[PDB]
Protein backbone atom coordinates (compact mmCIF):
# COMPACT_ATOMS: atom_id res chain seq x y z
CA UNK A 1 0.00 0.00 0.00
CA UNK A 2 1.15 3.19 -1.29
CA UNK A 3 -0.06 7.11 -0.30
CA UNK A 4 1.32 9.87 -2.82
CA UNK A 5 -0.15 13.27 -1.67
CA UNK A 6 0.78 16.10 -3.77
CA UNK A 7 1.10 19.87 -2.67
CA UNK A 8 2.12 23.60 -4.08
CA UNK A 9 0.01 23.91 -6.31
CA UNK A 10 -1.84 27.50 -6.92
CA UNK A 11 -2.22 30.67 -8.93
CA UNK A 12 0.20 32.29 -10.71
CA UNK A 13 0.96 34.29 -13.02
CA UNK A 14 2.70 34.04 -16.99
CA UNK A 15 6.35 34.09 -16.70
CA UNK A 16 5.58 32.33 -12.97
CA UNK A 17 6.83 29.75 -10.97
CA UNK A 18 5.93 26.96 -8.10
CA UNK A 19 7.41 24.10 -6.63
CA UNK A 20 5.06 21.11 -6.25
CA UNK A 21 5.81 18.06 -3.48
CA UNK A 22 5.01 14.81 -3.87
CA UNK A 23 5.67 12.70 -0.37
CA UNK A 24 5.28 9.33 -0.53
CA UNK A 25 3.61 6.99 2.43
CA UNK A 26 4.43 3.15 3.20
CA UNK A 27 7.20 2.07 0.82
CA UNK A 28 10.43 3.55 0.03
CA UNK A 29 10.58 5.47 -3.15
CA UNK A 30 14.25 4.61 -3.87
CA UNK A 31 13.92 1.90 -5.50
CA UNK A 32 11.57 3.36 -7.56
CA UNK A 33 11.17 5.76 -10.20
CA UNK A 34 8.29 8.58 -10.12
CA UNK A 35 6.80 10.61 -12.46
CA UNK A 36 4.92 13.70 -13.04
CA UNK A 37 1.77 13.45 -14.98
CA UNK A 38 -0.57 16.86 -15.61
CA UNK A 39 -4.55 16.66 -16.50
CA UNK A 40 -6.72 19.77 -17.36
CA UNK A 41 -10.42 19.06 -18.43
CA UNK A 42 -11.48 17.84 -21.32
CA UNK A 43 -7.30 16.71 -22.06
CA UNK A 44 -5.43 13.20 -21.19
CA UNK A 45 -3.70 12.90 -19.12
CA UNK A 46 0.05 14.17 -20.32
CA UNK A 47 3.17 12.45 -19.42
CA UNK A 48 5.61 15.36 -17.73
CA UNK A 49 8.63 14.30 -16.11
CA UNK A 50 10.29 11.31 -14.71
CA UNK A 51 12.85 10.98 -12.18
CA UNK A 52 14.49 7.38 -12.56
CA UNK A 53 16.55 5.77 -9.25
CA UNK A 54 19.57 7.98 -8.54
CA UNK A 55 22.22 8.27 -11.35
CA UNK A 56 19.53 6.61 -13.73
CA UNK A 57 18.31 10.37 -14.66
CA UNK A 58 15.10 12.60 -15.18
CA UNK A 59 13.80 12.83 -18.81
CA UNK A 60 10.68 15.44 -19.57
CA UNK A 61 8.26 15.88 -21.93
CA UNK A 62 8.41 17.88 -25.06
CA UNK A 63 6.28 20.52 -23.68
CA UNK A 64 8.00 21.50 -20.48
CA UNK A 65 11.82 20.68 -21.62
CA UNK A 66 14.02 23.63 -20.28
CA UNK A 67 11.19 24.93 -17.96
CA UNK A 68 10.53 22.00 -15.82
CA UNK A 69 12.94 20.14 -13.32
CA UNK A 70 11.91 16.82 -11.41
CA UNK A 71 14.42 15.89 -9.00
CA UNK A 72 14.58 13.85 -6.05
CA UNK A 73 14.80 13.61 -2.10
CA UNK A 74 14.99 9.87 -0.95
CA UNK A 75 15.38 10.54 2.54
CA UNK A 76 12.41 12.34 2.74
CA UNK A 77 10.06 10.13 0.73
CA UNK A 78 9.71 13.28 -1.14
CA UNK A 79 9.69 14.24 -4.89
CA UNK A 80 9.47 17.70 -6.41
CA UNK A 81 8.72 19.46 -9.70
CA UNK A 82 10.24 22.74 -10.29
CA UNK A 83 7.84 24.56 -12.71
CA UNK A 84 9.50 27.78 -14.19
CA UNK A 85 8.58 30.01 -16.94
CA UNK A 86 5.13 28.94 -16.19
CA UNK A 87 2.23 29.65 -19.23
CA UNK A 88 -1.53 29.58 -19.34
CA UNK A 89 -1.40 26.68 -21.52
CA UNK A 90 0.38 25.09 -17.91
CA UNK A 91 -2.79 25.19 -16.30
CA UNK A 92 -4.05 21.38 -15.18
CA UNK A 93 -4.28 19.49 -12.31
CA UNK A 94 -1.15 17.89 -11.75
CA UNK A 95 -0.51 14.19 -10.37
CA UNK A 96 2.28 12.43 -9.51
CA UNK A 97 2.27 8.16 -9.74
CA UNK A 98 4.79 5.69 -8.68
CA UNK A 99 6.45 3.48 -11.30
CA UNK A 100 5.60 0.08 -9.89
CA UNK A 101 8.32 -1.54 -12.09
CA UNK A 102 12.14 -1.66 -11.43
CA UNK A 103 12.51 -1.91 -14.72
CA UNK A 104 10.71 1.48 -15.31
CA UNK A 105 8.25 0.06 -18.10
CA UNK A 106 5.43 2.74 -16.28
CA UNK A 107 3.31 -0.16 -14.25
CA UNK A 108 1.83 3.28 -12.64
CA UNK A 109 -0.39 1.28 -9.35
CA UNK A 110 -0.75 4.34 -7.29
CA UNK A 111 -1.77 7.84 -7.86
CA UNK A 112 -1.59 10.34 -5.97
CA UNK A 113 -4.88 12.76 -5.58
CA UNK A 114 -3.98 15.80 -7.54
CA UNK A 115 -2.81 19.60 -7.05
CA UNK A 116 -4.46 22.50 -8.90
CA UNK A 117 -2.38 24.69 -11.25
CA UNK A 118 -3.60 27.54 -12.88
CA UNK A 119 -1.68 30.30 -14.46
CA UNK A 120 -3.65 33.41 -15.55
CA UNK B 1 -45.91 1.60 -30.93
CA UNK B 2 -43.45 3.88 -31.54
CA UNK B 3 -39.91 3.69 -30.16
CA UNK B 4 -36.75 6.17 -30.37
CA UNK B 5 -33.69 4.60 -31.33
CA UNK B 6 -30.87 6.46 -30.31
CA UNK B 7 -26.96 6.27 -32.56
CA UNK B 8 -23.58 7.99 -31.94
CA UNK B 9 -20.27 7.67 -30.86
CA UNK B 10 -20.58 8.67 -27.08
CA UNK B 11 -16.61 10.28 -26.92
CA UNK B 12 -15.91 13.67 -28.60
CA UNK B 13 -12.76 15.31 -28.61
CA UNK B 14 -12.62 18.92 -27.13
CA UNK B 15 -13.30 21.58 -30.43
CA UNK B 16 -14.87 18.64 -32.26
CA UNK B 17 -18.22 17.88 -33.60
CA UNK B 18 -20.92 16.03 -31.35
CA UNK B 19 -23.45 14.20 -33.87
CA UNK B 20 -26.02 12.04 -32.81
CA UNK B 21 -29.23 10.22 -34.56
CA UNK B 22 -32.25 9.48 -33.46
CA UNK B 23 -34.40 7.16 -35.99
CA UNK B 24 -38.00 6.87 -35.60
CA UNK B 25 -40.03 3.81 -35.63
CA UNK B 26 -43.90 3.87 -35.41
CA UNK B 27 -44.53 7.49 -36.21
CA UNK B 28 -43.23 10.27 -39.08
CA UNK B 29 -40.41 12.75 -38.43
CA UNK B 30 -42.91 15.07 -40.73
CA UNK B 31 -46.09 14.29 -38.52
CA UNK B 32 -47.77 17.78 -37.96
CA UNK B 33 -48.87 16.44 -34.40
CA UNK B 34 -45.49 16.08 -33.19
CA UNK B 35 -42.05 17.92 -32.42
CA UNK B 36 -38.22 16.17 -32.31
CA UNK B 37 -36.47 17.17 -29.53
CA UNK B 38 -33.38 16.37 -27.60
CA UNK B 39 -32.74 17.01 -24.71
CA UNK B 40 -29.07 16.64 -22.01
CA UNK B 41 -28.82 15.93 -18.67
CA UNK B 42 -25.98 16.14 -16.46
CA UNK B 43 -25.64 16.21 -12.46
CA UNK B 44 -24.41 19.67 -12.63
CA UNK B 45 -27.17 21.50 -14.65
CA UNK B 46 -30.32 18.90 -14.26
CA UNK B 47 -32.21 18.31 -17.60
CA UNK B 48 -32.02 21.12 -20.40
CA UNK B 49 -33.90 21.43 -23.54
CA UNK B 50 -31.57 21.88 -26.66
CA UNK B 51 -34.18 22.24 -29.38
CA UNK B 52 -36.39 20.97 -31.52
CA UNK B 53 -37.02 20.27 -35.38
CA UNK B 54 -40.75 19.89 -36.77
CA UNK B 55 -42.43 19.89 -39.95
CA UNK B 56 -46.23 22.70 -40.57
CA UNK B 57 -45.93 23.19 -44.07
CA UNK B 58 -42.40 24.05 -43.85
CA UNK B 59 -39.87 22.98 -41.61
CA UNK B 60 -38.58 24.96 -38.90
CA UNK B 61 -36.34 24.75 -35.31
CA UNK B 62 -36.56 26.01 -31.78
CA UNK B 63 -32.99 26.09 -30.25
CA UNK B 64 -32.10 26.98 -26.55
CA UNK B 65 -29.95 30.52 -26.94
CA UNK B 66 -27.12 29.13 -24.72
CA UNK B 67 -26.07 26.29 -27.91
CA UNK B 68 -27.92 27.97 -30.56
CA UNK B 69 -24.70 29.29 -32.22
CA UNK B 70 -23.33 25.73 -32.47
CA UNK B 71 -26.30 23.38 -32.67
CA UNK B 72 -27.93 21.67 -35.29
CA UNK B 73 -31.33 19.83 -35.47
CA UNK B 74 -32.12 18.36 -39.10
CA UNK B 75 -34.44 15.88 -40.03
CA UNK B 76 -33.99 13.03 -42.47
CA UNK B 77 -37.04 11.84 -44.52
CA UNK B 78 -35.76 9.23 -46.62
CA UNK B 79 -34.57 7.63 -43.30
CA UNK B 80 -37.20 8.61 -40.83
CA UNK B 81 -34.75 10.00 -38.43
CA UNK B 82 -33.54 13.21 -37.18
CA UNK B 83 -30.11 14.59 -35.64
CA UNK B 84 -28.36 16.08 -33.27
CA UNK B 85 -24.74 18.16 -34.23
CA UNK B 86 -23.47 20.48 -31.17
CA UNK B 87 -20.15 22.12 -32.77
CA UNK B 88 -16.77 23.12 -30.71
CA UNK B 89 -17.74 21.06 -27.87
CA UNK B 90 -16.00 21.58 -24.29
CA UNK B 91 -16.15 19.85 -20.99
CA UNK B 92 -19.42 21.38 -20.34
CA UNK B 93 -21.25 19.87 -23.08
CA UNK B 94 -20.10 16.63 -21.06
CA UNK B 95 -23.63 14.90 -20.15
CA UNK B 96 -26.02 12.07 -21.04
CA UNK B 97 -28.41 13.44 -24.54
CA UNK B 98 -31.79 12.10 -24.69
CA UNK B 99 -33.58 12.47 -27.96
CA UNK B 100 -37.59 12.67 -27.82
CA UNK B 101 -40.60 12.94 -29.43
CA UNK B 102 -43.12 16.19 -28.52
CA UNK B 103 -46.60 15.31 -28.70
CA UNK B 104 -48.31 18.41 -29.45
CA UNK B 105 -52.00 18.32 -30.03
CA UNK B 106 -55.21 19.85 -28.12
CA UNK B 107 -55.08 18.19 -24.98
CA UNK B 108 -51.36 17.69 -24.36
CA UNK B 109 -47.76 19.19 -25.37
CA UNK B 110 -45.54 17.07 -23.83
CA UNK B 111 -42.29 14.16 -24.23
CA UNK B 112 -43.96 10.89 -24.21
CA UNK B 113 -41.36 8.95 -26.26
CA UNK B 114 -37.70 9.04 -25.14
CA UNK B 115 -34.77 7.69 -26.85
CA UNK B 116 -32.18 5.52 -24.58
CA UNK B 117 -30.04 8.08 -23.85
CA UNK B 118 -26.31 8.38 -25.47
CA UNK B 119 -23.82 9.30 -22.42
CA UNK B 120 -21.36 11.73 -23.81
CA UNK B 121 -17.80 12.20 -22.68
CA UNK B 122 -15.81 15.37 -24.00
CA UNK B 123 -12.05 14.14 -23.40
CA UNK B 124 -9.19 14.28 -26.18
CA UNK B 125 -8.50 10.80 -24.01
CA UNK B 126 -8.58 7.29 -26.29
CA UNK B 127 -11.05 4.49 -25.40
CA UNK B 128 -9.91 1.88 -23.82
CA UNK B 129 -11.60 -1.65 -22.86
CA UNK B 130 -11.97 -2.89 -19.58
CA UNK B 131 -10.24 -6.19 -18.25
CA UNK B 132 -13.05 -8.88 -16.64
CA UNK B 133 -12.07 -10.61 -13.09
CA UNK B 134 -13.89 -13.10 -11.03
CA UNK B 135 -15.01 -12.37 -8.04
CA UNK B 136 -15.83 -16.08 -7.05
CA UNK B 137 -18.30 -17.49 -4.23
CA UNK B 138 -16.51 -18.23 -0.89
CA UNK B 139 -15.52 -21.61 0.32
CA UNK B 140 -27.45 -20.75 3.31
CA UNK B 141 -26.78 -18.13 0.57
CA UNK B 142 -23.61 -17.39 -1.18
CA UNK B 143 -22.41 -13.98 -2.93
CA UNK B 144 -20.46 -14.21 -6.59
CA UNK B 145 -19.32 -11.20 -9.56
CA UNK B 146 -17.16 -9.95 -11.70
CA UNK B 147 -15.08 -6.90 -11.16
CA UNK B 148 -15.02 -4.92 -14.33
CA UNK B 149 -11.36 -2.66 -14.37
CA UNK B 150 -9.70 -0.14 -16.20
CA UNK B 151 -12.20 1.16 -18.94
CA UNK B 152 -13.23 4.93 -20.84
CA UNK B 153 -15.10 6.43 -21.22
CA UNK B 154 -18.22 5.41 -19.32
CA UNK B 155 -19.97 3.19 -19.91
CA UNK B 156 -20.13 -0.39 -19.33
CA UNK B 157 -23.11 -2.31 -18.79
CA UNK B 158 -23.40 -6.13 -17.15
CA UNK B 159 -25.78 -8.95 -17.56
CA UNK B 160 -25.80 -12.96 -16.01
CA UNK B 161 -26.65 -15.58 -17.80
CA UNK B 162 -27.37 -13.33 -20.73
CA UNK B 163 -30.27 -11.81 -19.27
CA UNK B 164 -31.72 -15.15 -17.81
CA UNK B 165 -30.38 -14.04 -13.87
CA UNK B 166 -31.83 -11.06 -12.61
CA UNK B 167 -32.73 -11.25 -9.17
CA UNK B 168 -30.11 -10.74 -6.61
CA UNK B 169 -27.63 -8.88 -9.08
CA UNK B 170 -26.36 -5.76 -8.05
CA UNK B 171 -24.54 -3.55 -10.42
CA UNK B 172 -22.51 -0.61 -8.72
CA UNK B 173 -21.94 2.50 -10.54
CA UNK B 174 -18.52 3.41 -12.01
CA UNK B 175 -15.90 4.55 -9.83
CA UNK B 176 -13.40 6.91 -11.63
CA UNK B 177 -10.12 5.44 -10.02
CA UNK B 178 -6.94 7.40 -8.76
CA UNK B 179 -5.76 6.96 -12.34
CA UNK B 180 -8.66 8.45 -14.53
CA UNK B 181 -9.83 4.83 -15.68
CA UNK B 182 -13.69 3.96 -14.45
CA UNK B 183 -14.14 0.61 -12.61
CA UNK B 184 -17.02 -1.52 -11.12
CA UNK B 185 -18.47 -4.41 -9.91
CA UNK B 186 -21.25 -6.60 -10.42
CA UNK B 187 -22.52 -8.97 -8.06
CA UNK B 188 -25.63 -11.82 -7.36
CA UNK B 189 -26.43 -13.72 -4.56
CA UNK B 190 -27.78 -17.29 -5.11
CA UNK B 191 -28.35 -20.58 -2.92
CA UNK B 192 -24.77 -21.83 -1.57
CA UNK B 193 -26.79 -25.00 -2.40
CA UNK B 194 -26.71 -24.33 -6.07
CA UNK B 195 -22.65 -23.50 -6.41
CA UNK B 196 -21.77 -27.23 -7.70
CA UNK B 197 -24.30 -26.88 -10.23
CA UNK B 198 -25.50 -24.12 -11.67
CA UNK B 199 -23.31 -21.58 -14.12
CA UNK B 200 -23.09 -18.21 -13.30
CA UNK B 201 -21.66 -16.06 -16.10
CA UNK B 202 -21.72 -12.20 -16.43
CA UNK B 203 -21.62 -10.88 -19.75
CA UNK B 204 -19.80 -7.41 -20.33
CA UNK B 205 -20.19 -5.23 -22.48
CA UNK B 206 -18.24 -1.43 -23.40
CA UNK B 207 -19.58 -0.28 -26.57
CA UNK B 208 -17.16 2.53 -26.50
CA UNK B 209 -14.39 -0.25 -27.48
CA UNK B 210 -15.80 -2.61 -29.07
CA UNK B 211 -15.82 -4.77 -26.06
CA UNK B 212 -17.85 -7.37 -24.90
CA UNK B 213 -16.63 -10.26 -22.90
CA UNK B 214 -18.28 -13.35 -20.78
CA UNK B 215 -16.59 -14.55 -17.93
CA UNK B 216 -17.82 -17.65 -15.79
CA UNK B 217 -17.41 -17.48 -12.21
CA UNK B 218 -16.78 -20.83 -10.22
CA UNK B 219 -15.96 -21.77 -6.73
CA UNK C 1 -34.45 29.05 -19.74
CA UNK C 2 -36.69 31.94 -18.62
CA UNK C 3 -39.91 30.00 -16.60
CA UNK C 4 -38.16 28.77 -13.88
CA UNK C 5 -39.36 25.60 -11.98
CA UNK C 6 -38.58 25.29 -8.85
CA UNK C 7 -39.58 21.50 -7.07
CA UNK C 8 -39.96 21.14 -2.98
CA UNK C 9 -38.97 19.28 -1.70
CA UNK C 10 -35.65 18.52 -2.94
CA UNK C 11 -35.96 15.28 -1.31
CA UNK C 12 -37.82 12.51 1.12
CA UNK C 13 -37.94 9.22 2.34
CA UNK C 14 -41.43 8.15 3.13
CA UNK C 15 -42.88 4.67 3.70
CA UNK C 16 -44.56 1.97 1.41
CA UNK C 17 -48.90 2.67 1.73
CA UNK C 18 -47.97 6.40 2.54
CA UNK C 19 -49.69 8.66 0.50
CA UNK C 20 -47.14 11.34 -0.98
CA UNK C 21 -47.57 14.89 -2.82
CA UNK C 22 -44.69 16.92 -3.97
CA UNK C 23 -45.44 20.27 -5.09
CA UNK C 24 -43.84 22.20 -8.41
CA UNK C 25 -44.19 25.97 -8.70
CA UNK C 26 -43.32 28.09 -12.08
CA UNK C 27 -41.97 31.57 -11.95
CA UNK C 28 -44.43 33.16 -14.01
CA UNK C 29 -48.41 31.69 -15.09
CA UNK C 30 -47.83 28.73 -17.55
CA UNK C 31 -51.44 27.77 -17.23
CA UNK C 32 -52.28 24.13 -18.20
CA UNK C 33 -48.92 23.35 -19.72
CA UNK C 34 -47.07 21.29 -17.00
CA UNK C 35 -46.12 17.85 -17.11
CA UNK C 36 -45.19 15.44 -14.44
CA UNK C 37 -41.86 12.82 -15.42
CA UNK C 38 -40.76 9.85 -13.35
CA UNK C 39 -36.55 8.85 -13.90
CA UNK C 40 -35.71 5.82 -12.28
CA UNK C 41 -31.50 4.97 -12.33
CA UNK C 42 -30.39 4.10 -15.75
CA UNK C 43 -33.49 5.03 -17.63
CA UNK C 44 -34.86 8.30 -19.50
CA UNK C 45 -37.48 9.96 -17.72
CA UNK C 46 -40.90 8.54 -18.14
CA UNK C 47 -43.72 10.80 -18.71
CA UNK C 48 -46.35 10.23 -16.07
CA UNK C 49 -49.53 13.29 -15.93
CA UNK C 50 -49.42 15.64 -18.91
CA UNK C 51 -51.66 18.94 -19.34
CA UNK C 52 -51.77 18.80 -15.26
CA UNK C 53 -54.07 16.36 -14.33
CA UNK C 54 -54.05 14.07 -17.35
CA UNK C 55 -52.77 10.53 -16.45
CA UNK C 56 -50.46 8.84 -19.39
CA UNK C 57 -51.48 5.35 -20.61
CA UNK C 58 -49.99 2.84 -19.05
CA UNK C 59 -49.13 4.60 -15.56
CA UNK C 60 -50.67 3.28 -12.96
CA UNK C 61 -54.00 4.87 -11.43
CA UNK C 62 -52.65 5.43 -7.71
CA UNK C 63 -50.68 8.85 -9.36
CA UNK C 64 -52.56 11.79 -10.10
CA UNK C 65 -51.71 15.72 -10.67
CA UNK C 66 -53.31 19.14 -10.06
CA UNK C 67 -53.12 22.22 -10.51
CA UNK C 68 -53.03 25.39 -12.80
CA UNK C 69 -51.42 28.47 -13.23
CA UNK C 70 -48.11 28.75 -11.11
CA UNK C 71 -48.65 26.14 -8.23
CA UNK C 72 -48.75 22.48 -9.31
CA UNK C 73 -48.98 19.25 -7.35
CA UNK C 74 -48.11 15.41 -7.90
CA UNK C 75 -49.47 12.43 -5.40
CA UNK C 76 -49.29 8.89 -5.53
CA UNK C 77 -52.31 7.67 -3.25
CA UNK C 78 -50.55 4.45 -2.15
CA UNK C 79 -46.46 4.34 -1.96
CA UNK C 80 -44.93 0.96 -3.26
CA UNK C 81 -41.65 0.42 -3.54
CA UNK C 82 -40.89 0.39 -7.63
CA UNK C 83 -41.82 4.44 -7.21
CA UNK C 84 -38.78 4.87 -6.08
CA UNK C 85 -37.69 7.70 -8.18
CA UNK C 86 -36.63 11.32 -9.26
CA UNK C 87 -40.09 12.97 -10.10
CA UNK C 88 -39.60 15.83 -12.95
CA UNK C 89 -41.86 18.64 -13.21
CA UNK C 90 -41.83 20.75 -16.85
CA UNK C 91 -43.70 23.49 -18.58
CA UNK C 92 -44.09 23.49 -22.02
CA UNK C 93 -46.04 26.57 -22.01
CA UNK C 94 -43.10 28.69 -23.99
CA UNK C 95 -39.97 28.10 -25.65
CA UNK C 96 -37.29 27.42 -23.84
CA UNK C 97 -38.91 24.69 -22.37
CA UNK C 98 -38.00 24.17 -18.96
CA UNK C 99 -37.65 21.02 -16.31
CA UNK C 100 -37.60 21.37 -12.31
CA UNK C 101 -34.59 20.49 -10.51
CA UNK C 102 -36.34 17.10 -9.38
CA UNK C 103 -37.16 15.29 -6.16
CA UNK C 104 -35.76 12.45 -4.95
CA UNK C 105 -38.19 10.45 -3.31
CA UNK C 106 -36.60 7.40 -1.13
CA UNK C 107 -38.46 4.38 0.02
CA UNK C 108 -38.59 4.72 3.86
CA UNK C 109 -38.32 0.70 5.67
CA UNK C 110 -37.47 -1.42 8.52
CA UNK C 111 -33.87 -1.41 9.81
CA UNK C 112 -31.24 -4.34 7.96
CA UNK C 113 -28.04 -4.82 8.69
CA UNK C 114 -25.72 -5.90 5.59
CA UNK C 115 -24.40 -9.24 4.87
CA UNK C 116 -21.11 -9.16 4.30
CA UNK C 117 -18.79 -10.93 1.97
CA UNK C 118 -14.92 -10.56 1.16
CA UNK C 119 -13.59 -11.20 -1.96
CA UNK C 120 -9.72 -12.17 -2.80
CA UNK C 121 -8.08 -10.92 -6.39
CA UNK C 122 -8.26 -13.27 -9.00
CA UNK C 123 -5.42 -15.61 -10.13
CA UNK C 124 -5.75 -14.03 -13.41
CA UNK C 125 -5.81 -10.36 -12.31
CA UNK C 126 -2.83 -10.77 -9.88
CA UNK C 127 -0.80 -12.30 -13.18
CA UNK C 128 -1.68 -8.56 -15.08
CA UNK C 129 -0.01 -6.95 -12.00
CA UNK C 130 -2.51 -5.66 -9.87
CA UNK C 131 -4.51 -6.72 -6.49
CA UNK C 132 -7.79 -5.83 -6.22
CA UNK C 133 -9.71 -6.78 -2.46
CA UNK C 134 -13.45 -6.63 -2.80
CA UNK C 135 -15.62 -5.96 0.01
CA UNK C 136 -19.35 -6.26 -0.57
CA UNK C 137 -21.84 -5.26 2.17
CA UNK C 138 -25.55 -6.57 0.83
CA UNK C 139 -29.21 -5.73 1.04
CA UNK C 140 -29.18 -3.25 3.98
CA UNK C 141 -30.77 -0.12 5.01
CA UNK C 142 -30.83 2.84 5.89
CA UNK C 143 -27.57 3.88 3.51
CA UNK C 144 -25.03 4.83 5.95
CA UNK C 145 -22.32 2.25 6.91
CA UNK C 146 -18.45 2.56 7.30
CA UNK C 147 -15.93 0.44 5.89
CA UNK C 148 -12.39 -0.58 7.32
CA UNK C 149 -9.79 -2.07 5.72
CA UNK C 150 -7.37 -3.95 7.81
CA UNK C 151 -4.35 -5.35 6.15
CA UNK C 152 -1.97 -7.82 8.94
CA UNK C 153 -4.23 -6.57 11.27
CA UNK C 154 -3.40 -3.06 10.81
CA UNK C 155 -5.88 -0.10 9.54
CA UNK C 156 -5.69 0.60 6.23
CA UNK C 157 -5.99 4.56 4.64
CA UNK C 158 -5.38 5.43 0.84
CA UNK C 159 -5.85 2.96 -0.65
CA UNK C 160 -9.61 1.86 -0.95
CA UNK C 161 -12.67 3.40 -2.65
CA UNK C 162 -16.54 3.04 -2.51
CA UNK C 163 -19.55 2.78 -4.50
CA UNK C 164 -23.36 2.55 -3.30
CA UNK C 165 -25.83 1.15 -5.45
CA UNK C 166 -29.46 2.95 -5.99
CA UNK C 167 -32.25 1.78 -3.77
CA UNK C 168 -33.48 -1.18 -4.62
CA UNK C 169 -36.91 -1.33 -6.68
CA UNK C 170 -38.70 -4.16 -4.77
CA UNK C 171 -36.52 -4.75 -1.40
CA UNK C 172 -35.93 -1.15 -0.83
CA UNK C 173 -32.74 -1.76 0.25
CA UNK C 174 -29.00 -0.45 -0.61
CA UNK C 175 -25.62 -2.95 -1.63
CA UNK C 176 -22.25 -1.14 -0.79
CA UNK C 177 -18.64 -2.11 -2.44
CA UNK C 178 -15.50 -1.45 -1.26
CA UNK C 179 -12.48 -1.72 -3.01
CA UNK C 180 -8.79 -2.45 -1.79
CA UNK C 181 -6.04 -1.72 -4.57
CA UNK C 182 -2.34 -2.89 -4.17
CA UNK C 183 0.13 -3.73 -6.39
CA UNK C 184 1.03 -7.20 -6.83
CA UNK C 185 4.28 -7.23 -4.77
CA UNK C 186 2.44 -5.06 -2.45
CA UNK C 187 -0.67 -7.79 -2.28
CA UNK C 188 2.39 -10.09 -1.88
CA UNK C 189 3.80 -8.98 1.54
CA UNK C 190 0.94 -9.48 3.65
CA UNK C 191 -0.97 -12.46 4.89
CA UNK C 192 -4.30 -11.30 6.58
CA UNK C 193 -6.86 -9.52 4.63
CA UNK C 194 -10.08 -7.83 6.51
CA UNK C 195 -12.65 -6.17 6.19
CA UNK C 196 -14.69 -4.48 9.30
CA UNK C 197 -18.23 -3.34 8.69
CA UNK C 198 -20.44 -1.15 11.05
CA UNK C 199 -24.02 -0.15 10.52
CA UNK C 200 -27.17 1.50 13.03
CA UNK C 201 -28.71 -1.95 12.76
CA UNK C 202 -25.31 -3.88 14.10
CA UNK C 203 -24.99 -3.89 18.06
CA UNK C 204 -20.80 -4.17 17.40
CA UNK C 205 -19.00 -4.34 14.09
CA UNK C 206 -18.89 -7.16 11.84
CA UNK C 207 -15.30 -8.34 10.56
CA UNK C 208 -15.15 -11.06 7.14
CA UNK C 209 -11.57 -11.83 6.45
CA UNK C 210 -8.78 -14.09 4.81
CA UNK C 211 -5.36 -15.67 4.39
CA UNK C 212 -4.05 -14.59 1.31
CA UNK C 213 -3.17 -18.06 -0.58
CA UNK C 214 -5.66 -19.83 1.59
Amino acid sequence: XVQLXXSGGGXVQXGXSLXLSCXAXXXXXXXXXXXWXRQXPGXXREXVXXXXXXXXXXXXXDSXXGRFTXSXDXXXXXXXLQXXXLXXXDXAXYYCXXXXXXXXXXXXXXWGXGTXVTVS
Amino acid sequence: QVQLQQSGPGLVKPSQTLSLTCAISGDSVSSNSAAWNWIRQSPSRGLEWLGRTYYRSKWYNDYAVSVKSRITINPDTSKNQFSLQLNSVTPEDTAVYYCAREVTGDLEDAFDIWGQGTMVTVSSASTKGPSVFPLAPSSGTAALGCLVKDYFPEPVTVSWNSGALTSGVHTFPAVLQSSGLYSLSSVVTVPSSSLGTQTYICNVSHKPSNTKVDKKVEP
Amino acid sequence: GDIQMTQSPSSLSASVGDRVTITCRASQTIWSYLNWYQQRPGKAPNLLIYAASSLQSGVPSRFSGRGSGTDFTLTISSLQAEDFATYYCQQSYSIPQTFGQGTKLEIKRTVAAPSVFIFPPSDEQLKSGTASVVCLLNNFYPREAKVQWKVDNALQSGNSQESVTEQDSKDSTYSLSSTLTLSKADYEKHKVYACEVTHQGLSSPVTKSFNRGE
